């Protein structure tokens, strides 16, 4: 496996949780990464996108909630979420990203949960 | 040593691509840096036993020498 | 021993350019979306594709898929970039749509250092090709090899 994640669980509606991504296998630090979600009865959507050199991406129903981040010394991805709606209930993986919202060599992924 | 053999029909293909680009169909000649080594190619018209076109791409591995492949190729 | 190696390699490189006949030779006319922060025939920037420099991408038409079955010919966007010293080709499935979707990355030849490629108006090969509305007469893509150094390949469009 290249791509782990770490941290899900059920939280409060409207309450924070930091979800982490295990890198290794490769060249993390030289790769643009992303952030993929799975909510129940809809198919794999992109979440939020961080590129090499530091600049992020999001998606309009996620932006100035959810916070994008990487550690290229320990390599690992992290997406801060903040003020969670019921409606970012869904299985969140990590994976590589292609820039646009499309992605590569997706993650076994975590369960988040609210309602 | 069939490097040479293929490094040598890539060339050939490519000039192939380049004079059908174009009608006039002079015989031309001319050199490729492929591989890391130099090639020498040339295209010469070829003509056919009808109206309405023939040319043969042949490259070589040195200057004055045989060439190693030579393509017969219809236009027109 | 070493000789069987070299031989591999030039199987490697057979594969690699054969990958890459079957996309440049049957390039679609169809405008693609990079879909980050436009619309093109031909996409071709640096860092294009999270490529360690060059990236390319275009859409290409498929008659022979195994999977569907469609007799005129599928159109899909592909694309080619260098990670990690590979060259790679990028697919892209499905259409595209404000979820994304999951591309399929392959890697085609290895100890690849730079992708190049330039296009053919008609007269003169040019570095950049900014028309949108039709395609280069011709396109010669360049791959820099560690070993074996600057290898190019060109590839007639057909025209529409
Ligand atoms: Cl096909």
């Amino acid at each position: 496996v290249q791509l782990q994640e770490s941290g899900g669980g059920l939280v409060q509606p409207g309450g924070s949780l930091r979800l982490s991504c295990a890198a290794s296998g490769f060249a993390f630090s030289g790769y643009a990464m992303s952030w993929v979600r799975q909510a129940p009865g809809k198919g794999l959507e992109w979440v939020s996108g961080i590129n090499r050199d530091g600049s992020t991406s999001y998606t309009a129903p996620v932006k100035g909630r959810f916070t994008i981040s990487r550690d290229n010394a320990k390599n690992i991805l992290y997406l801060q979420m903040n003020s969670l709606r019921p409606e970012d209930t869904a299985v969140y993986y990590c994976a590589k990203w292609l820039g646009g919202r499309d992605w590569y060599d997706r993650g076994q992924g975590t369960q988040v949960t609210v309602s | 040593y069939l490097e040479q053999k293929m490094f040598a029909a890539m060339v050939a293909d490519n000039q192939m691509a380049m004079v059908m680009l174009n009608k006039n169909l002079k015989a031309s000649n001319g050199e490729e840096e492929l591989a890391g080594q130099t090639w020498y190619w040339k295209v010469a018209p070829v003509a056919t036993t009808q109206p309405l076109k023939a040319f043969d791409v042949s490259v070589a591995a040195e200057k004055q020498a045989s060439p190693i492949i030579t393509v017969r190729s219809y236009v027109a | 021993e070493l000789s069987q190696e070299r031989t591999a390699r030039l199987n490697e490189l057979q594969r690699a350019l054969v990958m890459m006949d079957s996309d440049f030779r049957q390039i679609a006319l169809r405008q693609t979306r990079t879909n980050g922060e436009s619309k093109k025939l031909l996409h071709w920037a640096d860092y294009l594709l999270d490529s360690d420099n060059k990236g390319i991408m275009f859409a290409r038409l498929g008659w022979h898929n195994p999977q569907q079955q469609f007799p005129r010919g599928e159109v899909t966007k592909v694309g080619y970039r260098i990670k990690d010293e590979r060259l790679e080709r990028v697919w892209w499935r499905y259409p595209d749509t404000p979820a994304g979707q999951e591309g399929v990355v392959t890697p085609l030849l290895s100890d690849v250092e730079e992708l190049n490629v330039r296009f053919y108006d008609g007269k003169q090969w040019i570095n950049e090709w900014s028309n949108e509305l039709t395609l280069p007469a011709a396109i010669s893509v360049e791959l820099t090899l560690k070993d074996y150094g600057k290898i190019a390949r060109t590839y007639l469009t057909p025209e529409g």
